[PDB]
């Protein structure tokens, strides 16, 4: 189940200055970058155009190109419409896309965050405020819902254009998505917290456990999944032990890249 | 939806304060001030998103805006200039895209109010030659010696305004074309059937609404004050 | 405002004398305006690569920085981060 | 100026059709509206086009919108004298109150009246309150006849004017001439090229 994300982030410092940058993810892999400086959207994968024709992508890029400008003036006008109830600096994020499921099944989303808090979502045919959101947002919402063009466009994009495009992406990016990368493991200790460093594995699912021969340790504490530059994963596991207990122990790593060939690393 | 403006027509002096008002009982949050000038389209001056709010438009210089309430939105000209001579339009609207426009306000800023003069109106009765020859009677009205050209001529039959069989000069002509401050003249015609003019109970009245000085303008000169007023001439029908 | 978290780690096993890649990964910060320097002995490295900024399902911003480094027993590597949430810049040293 | 109208002005005869152009570069183009503005009066909306390829019709008025070409036309079928007005094109950049409207300068239309049975004549009309002072009315002449302005600065002759006796369906041209300084209706419209069969009474 791959989740497709178009991540927009807009900074409004004062009444005049502002910028908007976008990044696009299919799963844990980046497909597009759209910097504020770049008038056009940039592909970050050879397969980022999915199964779309050149005309189709162009009609779709031009649509977004207009949106970015439209969005910039619109916020500034909504700030004026609200003032003094809202004030600069203003920080707005958008998480929009569609998650894919077996068959031709998918669910689309458009989530808007105001000042680091999730406040607004597009649902069905209209914009609405989420629970917890302030009541003054009802007016901007009403105004956006007045615009029937945007509503029709967003419905098409969320209902049709998102899942159609991602179904095309999965075919074009199979080799990169279904790619397998072997993890590399090394050990260290710190004043002793025994660490099992694991790096360079793809996909993201992994199994790293400390074992005293067969004894799966109850004190194994897995850390956070941290990224690498070459689009692979890094993770570490810290064990809580006393001095002298260094020998006799090992770190075992299970991954799809090895296929039964479990890495076992003795200290 | 209805939007009104007051005044409908205004004559002002350089340096004076002028307030153009706009009333709307549509409960619209948003109200807009524009000006129309020949050669250009309507350009935005100021706009408000509700009571208290005011925002600069495309050409906000020389204008200050005030939104005391949902109902009213005013354009204020602090120190008037001849560059601010224009027809000013007010608009209002809700969250939709439709902007409902008011009737429009003509503003004329003069250097000096000294030359301002109300019109002398004269209604000329139809010719008997016309009545016999055409079976129709043409009344002719005439406003003379007025400055500036900000007048509205209307025809009134029995206390009610008529438009059918009426036409006025599209523009008033100068009496002294050789003069720069020339006073103007305007003519208008009303045509009715001979038998309608022959009716002695039919009251015909040509009316000129003159736009001049306010009840607050200073007047130091000899003759009577040329205030915004109506001047009219009238006649009764005859067989 | 969200206060940033800095985590320094190497791509391959940290071998003294062998060329490698060091990763500085800053997370959990808001607003997104941030200045990040990778240091060698307290000095700013010339060509530090930066990925495009992004955020997670919890709305907090993250950005990965990476440089080529050849570690020795003597050399120190750190990650200096300046952000509006903190009055003073914060530097996190690399540890093997 | 992101909105451009063509022609700048045109002159048609009663009954004929005229097409008015509007080209714009406004981004984005949510909707386009046509306005009719009678000289001195306000802005009467005629129609509003909204689709990528759109067509509407409001009586004798019909308009087309082609957003791909960013171009619009307004056809007027069977022009009446009433249509004499400036016609304004307006493009709005949003489908909500966030939008700003972009106004064209306007196409000017002048419709020449259809005088059915012309009967040119000059009449003398006297003041009701002071029957000494009078005016000379040249009236009931056809469209082809032009009225020359007053050459003598102490004589005043207005431009032609067309009235519509609506309840009778009857139109007539008229022009008024008067002077205070030696002046009569028989010798008033020598300035203009008058028809040979112009009726002079008394
Ligand atoms: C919904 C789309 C993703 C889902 C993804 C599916 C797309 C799949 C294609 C893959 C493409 C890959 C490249 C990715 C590029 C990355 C950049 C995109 C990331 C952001 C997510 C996109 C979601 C926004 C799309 C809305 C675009 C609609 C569009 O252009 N609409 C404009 C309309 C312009 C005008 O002109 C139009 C004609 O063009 C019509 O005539 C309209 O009627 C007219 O108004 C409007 O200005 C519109 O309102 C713009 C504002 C959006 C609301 C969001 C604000 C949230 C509210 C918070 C406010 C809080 C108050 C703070 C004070
Ligand atoms: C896009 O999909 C949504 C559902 O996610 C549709 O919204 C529904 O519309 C129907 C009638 O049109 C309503 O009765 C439902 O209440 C709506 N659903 C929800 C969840 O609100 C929408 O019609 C679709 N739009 C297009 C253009 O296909
Ligand atoms: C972002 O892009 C827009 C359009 O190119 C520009 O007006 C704006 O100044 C840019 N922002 C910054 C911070 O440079």
């Amino acid at each position: 189940n791959y989740t497709f994300r178009c991540l927009q982030m807009s900074s409004f410092a004062n009444r005049s200055w502002s910028r908007t940058d976008s990044v696009v993810w299919l799963g844990d892999l980046q497909t597009h970058r759209w910097s504020n400086d770049s008038a056009t959207i940039s592909f970050t994968k050879p397969w980022s155009q999915g199964k779309l024709s050149n005309q189709q992508w162009e009609k779709l890029q031009h649509m977004f190109q207009v949106y970015r400008v439209s969005f910039t003036r619109d916020i500034q006008e909504l700030v004026k419409m609200m003032s003094p109830k809202e004030d600069y600096p203003i920080e707005i994020q958008l998480s929009a896309g569609c998650e894919m499921y077996p068959g031709n099944a998918s669910e689309s989303f458009l989530h808007v965050a105001f000042q680091g808090k999730y406040v607004v979502r597009f649902w069905g045919t209209s914009w609405q405020t989420v629970p917890g959101a302030p009541s003054w947002l009802d007016l901007p919402i009403k105004v956006l819902n007045a615009d029937q063009g945007t509503s029709a466009t967003v419905q098409m994009l969320l209902n049709d254009t998102c899942p159609l495009f991602v179904r095309g992406l999965l075919e074009a990016g199979k080799s990169d998505l279904e790619k397998q990368e072997k993890p590399v493991a090394w050990l260290s200790s710190v004043p002793r917290q025994l660490v099992c460093h694991v790096s360079g594995f793809y996909p993201k699912p992994v199994w790293v456990m400390w074992m005293r021969g067969d004894q799966e340790q109850q004190g194994t504490h897995r850390g956070d999944f941290l990224p690498n530059a070459d689009e692979t994963w890094y993770l570490q596991a810290t064990l809580d032990v006393e001095a002298g207990e260094e020998a006799g122990l090992a770190c075992r790593v299970k991954h799809s890249s090895l296929g039964g060939q479990d890495i076992i690393l003795y200290w | 939806a209805a939007v009104t403006q007051s005044p409908r027509n205004k004559v002002a002096v350089t340096g004076g304060k002028v307030t153009l008002s706009c009333n709307q009982t549509n409960n619209h949050n948003n109200m807009y001030w524009y000006r129309q000038d020949t050669g250009h389209g309507l350009r935005l001056i100021h706009y408000s998103y509700g009571a208290g709010s005011t925002e600069k438009g495309d050409i906000p210089d020389g204008y200050k805006a005030s939104r005391p309430s949902q109902e009213n939105f005013s354009l204020i000209l602090e120190l008037a200039t001849p560059s601010q001579t224009s027809v000013y339009f007010c608009a209002s609207g809700d969250e939709g895209y439709t902007q409902y426009f008011g009737p429009g306000t003509r503003l004329l800023v003069l250097e000096d109010l000294r030359n301002v003069t109300p019109p002398k109106v004269s209604l000329f009765e139809p010719s008997k030659a016309e009545i016999s020859h055409t079976q129709k009677a043409t009344l002719v009205c005439l406003a003379t010696g007025f400055y500036p050209d900000h007048v509205e001529l209307s025809w009134w039959v029995n206390g009610k305004e008529v438009h059918s069989g009426v036409c006025t000069d599209p523009q008033p002509l100068k009496e002294q074309p050789a003069l720069n401050d020339s006073r103007y003249s305007l003519s208008s015609r009303l045509r009715v059937s001979a038998t309608f003019w022959q009716n002695p109970r039919n009251h015909f009245r040509c009316q000129v609404q003159f736009y001049g000085l306010s009840e607050n303008d200073e007047w130091t000169q000899d003759r009577a004050k040329p205030v915004t007023q109506i001047v009219s001439a009238e006649a009764w029908g005859r067989a | 405002q969200k206060t940033p978290q800095i985590q320094v780690y190497s791509r391959h096993p940290p071998e003294n004398g062998k060329p490698n890649i060091l990763n500085c990964y800053v997370t959990q910060f808001h607003p997104p305006h941030i200045e990040i320097q990778m240091l060698k002995n307290g000095k700013k490295i010339p060509k530090v690569e930066m990925s495009d900024m992004s955020f997670s399902k919890d709305w907090s911003f993250y950005i990965l920085a990476h440089t080529e480094f050849t570690p020795t027993e003597t050399d120190t590597y750190a990650c200096r981060v300046k952000h509006a949430s903190m009055a003073e810049p914060k530097t996190v040293y690399w540890d093997r | 100026t992101q909105v451009e109208q063509s022609p700048q002005s045109l002159v048609v005869r009663q009954g004929e059709n005229c097409v008015l152009q509007c080209n714009y570069s406004v981004t984005p183009d949510n909707h386009l509206r046509w306005f009719k503005q009678d000289t001195g009066k306000g802005l009467v909306s005629l129609t509003v086009l909204v689709d990528q390829k759109d067509k509407t019709s409001n009586g004798r008025y019909s308009a087309t919108l082609d957003k791909d070409a960013k171009h619009s036309t307004l056809h007027i079928t069977a022009t009446l004298l009433d249509d004499t007005a400036t016609y304004i094109c307006v493009v709005g950049d949003r489908g909500s109150a966030l939008g700003r409207l972009h106004f064209g300068a306007g196409t000017q239309l002048i419709v020449i009246p259809d005088i059915q049975n012309p009967d040119p004549a000059v009449y003398q009309l006297r003041d009701s309150k002071s029957s000494d002072k009078s005016v000379c009315l040249f009236t009931d002449f056809d469209s082809q006849t032009n009225v020359s302005q007053s050459k003598d600065s102490d004589v005043y002759i207005t431009d032609k004017c067309v009235l519509d006796m609506r309840s009778m369906d009857f139109k007539s041209n008229s022009a008024v001439a008067w002077s205070n300084k030696d002046f009569a209706c028989a010798n008033a419209f020598n300035n203009s090229i008058i028809p040979e069969d112009t009726f002079f009474p008394s």
